[PDB]
RNA sequence: CAACAUCUUGUCAAACUAUGAAUAAACAAAGAAGAAUUCUCAGUGUUAAAUACACUUCAGGAAUUUAAAU
RNA sequence: GGCGGCACAUCUGUUACAAGAUAACGCAGGUGUCCAAAGAUGAACUCAAUGAGGACAGAAACCUCAUGUAGAAUAUAAGGG
RNA sequence: AGGUAGAUUACCUGACGUUCCCAUCUGUGUGAACAUAAUGGUACUGAUCAGGCUCUAAGCAUCUUUACUUCCGUGUUCGGAUGGGAACGGGUGUAUCCUACUUGAUAUGAACCUACC
């Protein structure tokens, strides 16, 4: 009957593939080759960007940069690793995203040695407030562009937090403070989601509300026994205890074979095979 | 009798090649031009600003200023009875870089080695290795023995006509 | 530990349509009934191509809107009521969807005004599996593989076992 | 009176009697327009080389 | 019956094209003055800071080797 | 020569000969405009068409899924993107 | 073995079925606030009860496609050159260059920085 099928070989003949990336849904080509595009005139120096992508568990920061062979990773801190300095539920929070942004920007100024004359803001009523570090004696912050990838950027969004943790910690990025958790209301209502307090007034809502509820949505958190007043005061000791150990920490990985190929002699014998059943069946 | 158009005759110079439409690589604005290196002006009509004139396509030119966002370029014209110097300002789409010289700088590094290698013979004191010999045109072959022991002969002679039909 | 968890149906979408040739007046009211029954502002939709045969591009024709969750299952329920759940075999999509019609709306009879009015809706089903955002999301949208992807009988299956509803070939 | 509108013979053979006049060296070393800033550096470095160089033949 | 799909056959395009010659076009085959290496090395600027890099008679200065590169 | 036409300023494809240049009152056409948005930027979306479903509704109204390399659209002539 | 960022942009695509998930990734629960739309479907944010069902990745096939080799074929055409043959039309010989379409065999990715296993 009628097909008309348009996947036929003439279709195929001139079909043209998209990049690799693109075509796997995980790389925007056009705005891509704006943050790599280095001025012309500045022979191969580096043009960094903060590659902060949020899995459904993890924080991805890293910071690369482009070359012809592949991109580099100068640096990188994950939230997986935040347990390390005592945030052991919760790694994908708004207060999650502030520590793996500001630990990225400690570890980075470790490497390079400017940590010491880099120190951004430390006290915890000022984590509300717009901070971009600036010239100390004539020596320029480390600058570096927010690469946000295929994330819508809303007026709450994450990509944010990490954005202002890296600020807090000395790193320059280029930004305005008109899409934080704040842009609007004060530092305060900033401040509070930077320290969990939006996630420390659901857990008490939902216990008002209901037990079932409570332990669906914050199971683990009752298990470690973290009262929702503790939350606020835990972040306030991570942010302490990562301004003074940025720099890492601490085998045989286990191979698991999928299928590997048929060589020649075993792909040639199953049509072999297949075409002797074949005379006898028919 | 065409016309004067800044863009005359090019249906098919312009074209994209095929299957090679959308956007460019990433390597040719990654690329790094030095000035003095030799460059190959190369139109891509995909991006219609800054798109060099159809005369300069497939030239081969020398880089003598580099800007934040495109690469001078310096290029013969030949006009009545004379040769021009013509400099431009291109983007780094429209070019790529040309290996005119991909060989010479081949024997340039082999010259290199031997006199790196001969600076040491000279100061052991033995004798300095010779520099490569020259590119010559191909040569008369000299006389060569063959044996005959594994040699199969096939006699050649005019082939009998058969039609093609 | 089976998987069949991740191969249940459920109905994701059931779009109300009330289709309407003229702008104004009854289109207004037309928005109101389906604000009412379901509780979200409906959709005015304007003609895409002029047609003189039906006397209608700019002008606004028809209103739409879609619930989901607990909501949709419920007005599919009244919508089927009325139906009596006989519903026929041709009335499911290739794809593993379905629809029906209704010409008089239930809702409040009591007022019925002849401002109101009476009008008449179709119920449109789509029915889904959990593990269909693939293709929806805004970061690596994929394909839904063909086995995962519903069926005619699929949806007949499951038409006939969440509310035993029966299928007949007149 | 139709007139021959025009005719591309004989115009090579006149081109190369006297050959094509390939420009000087000077031509290929020019630096009107080169990039700004490159300029500056090396005015600023002929600048402070011509002062020391000065102050030398001063000197003696 | 058509009609629609699909598999072959016959013949074509200056204002059709995947492919694409021969002839050609424009480069390189060692001129800041015929190479190279080693040591020392300054002014600006790029840079997070640079000893990296860019330009400066391959800034400059001194030694050894060297006439070679179809 | 006159009548006719503009090959007189001018653009696209072809003649045209795989650099550049390039004839005929050679062929098929085009201009003396239009746009506060049809300029600039950011974001979201994907088009023509086809199949299968949905009361009136049918070949054509509006809704939904699937296939869909651009076969749509891009002010205009044609060619490029 | 997996994830992030890429470079080459089909050896990477499309159709049919297939294999694990132990980490990772995904799908998965929810709507209180930032934020969001007609719709918590998307985007946003909060989470961890379950699952390898689709993603994703690895593989299968006398698979369309694509990428290299041979053959097609020195056959088409072409640069140079007669007081060479023909009424033309057109087509030799000489010193040379040499395609394409099809078909047959092969392959279906290689490779760069960082973290975890």
């Amino acid at each position: 009957g009628f097909l008309k099928v348009i996947k036929n070989r003439a279709y195929f003949k001139k079909y043209q593939t998209q990049f690799r990336r693109r075509r796997e849904g995980k790389t925007d080509y056009y705005a891509r080759r704006k943050m790599i595009f280095q001025d012309k005139d500045k022979f191969k120096t580096p043009k960094y960007r903060v590659v902060v992508r949020i899995t459904n568990k993890t924080v991805i920061a890293q910071i690369a940069y482009s070359e012809i062979i592949g991109d580099k990773i100068l640096c990188a801190a994950y939230s997986h690793e935040l347990p390390r300095y005592g945030v052991k539920l919760g790694l994908t929070n708004y207060a999650a995203a502030y520590c793996t942004g500001l630990l990225l920007a400690r570890r980075l100024l470790q490497k390079l040695g400017m940590d010491k004359q880099f120190v951004g803001v430390s006290d915890a009523a000022k984590l509300g407030e717009d901070y971009t570090p600036e010239e100390v004696d004539e020596r320029r912050p480390f600058k570096c562009i927010l690469d946000v990838g295929l994330a819508r950027t809303t007026t709450g969004s994450k990509v944010f937090a990490v954005l202002k943790g890296m600020c807090d910690g000395g790193v320059y990025v280029p930004h305005s403070a008109t899409r934080f958790a704040g842009a609007g209301e004060n530092e305060e209502a900033l401040r509070s989601r930077i320290l969990g307090g939006h996630v420390a007034a659901y857990m008490k809502y939902l216990s008002g509300e209901d037990a079932d509820l409570y332990k669906k949505q914050f199971g683990r958190f009752i298990a470690a026994g973290i009262a929702p007043e503790a939350l606020e005061n835990i972040y306030i000791e991570a942010h302490k205890k990562i301004r003074e150990n940025p720099a890492a920490e601490k085998k045989e990985h286990k191979k698991y074979p999928t299928s590997k190929k048929l060589t020649l002699e075993q792909r040639k014998a199953a049509i072999q095979a297949k075409l002797a059943k074949l005379a006898q069946q028919a | 009798p065409l016309s004067n158009g800044r863009n005359r005759r090019t249906r098919k110079l312009f074209k994209r090649p095929f299957r090679g439409h959308g956007l460019s690589n990433t390597s040719t604005i990654l690329h790094t031009y030095k000035v003095g290196d030799y460059v190959t002006i190369l139109c891509n009509s995909s991006i219609q600003h800054g798109l060099p004139y159809k005369a300069f396509h497939g030239k081969t030119g020398r880089v003598w200023n580099v800007n934040p966002h495109a690469i001078g370029v310096m290029v013969n014209k030949k006009v009545n009875n004379r040769i021009v110097v013509k400099r431009l300002h291109i983007s780094p789409e429209h070019i790529k870089p040309s290996g005119c010289q991909k060989d010479f700088l081949e024997r340039k590094a082999a010259v290199a080695a031997i006199r790196k290698q001969n600076i040491q013979l000279k100061k052991e004191g033995k004798p300095l290795l010779p520099l490569p010999a020259k590119r010559l045109p191909k040569q008369p072959r000299p006389a060569e023995l063959i044996k005959g022991a594994d040699i199969k002969f096939t006699t050649v002679a005019p082939l009998k006509f058969e039609e093609l039909y | 530990c089976k998987s069949d968890v991740m191969r249940k149906i459920k109905i994701d979408k059931l779009v109300l349509n009330i289709s309407v040739g003229e702008s104004g007046d009854r289109l207004t009211r037309a928005a109101k009934v389906l604000e009412t029954l379901t509780g979200q502002t409906p959709v005015l939709s304007e003609a895409r191509y002029t047609v003189r045969a039906f006397s209608i591009r700019n002008d606004q024709i028809a209103c739409h809107v879609t619930v989901r969750g607990a909501k949709a299952a419920e007005i599919l329920e009244k919508g089927l009521k009325v139906k009596e759940f006989e519903l026929k075999a041709n009335n499911f999509s290739a794809t593993g969807n379905f629809g029906f019609g209704i010409e008089e709306h239930i809702d409040l009879g009591l007022k019925y005004d002849p401002q109101v009015g009476i009008y008449g809706m179709d119920f449109f089903v789509v029915l889904a599996r959990p593990g269909f955002r693939v293709s929806r999301r805004k970061r690596m949208q994929d394909k839904i593989g063909r086995d995962h992807l519903l069926t005619k009988e699929d949806a007949i299956n499951w038409f006939k076992e969440t509310y035993e509803g029966i299928v007949l070939n007149k | 009176s139709k007139d021959k509108n025009r005719s591309s013979h004989n115009q090579s053979h006149k081109a190369h009697r006297n050959g094509f006049y390939k420009p000087k060296k000077s031509a290929y070393m020019s630096t009107k327009g080169m990039n700004v800033q490159v300029l500056k550096n090396t005015k600023a470095q002929r600048k402070f080389a011509l002062a020391k160089k000065l102050e030398a033949k001063k000197a003696a």
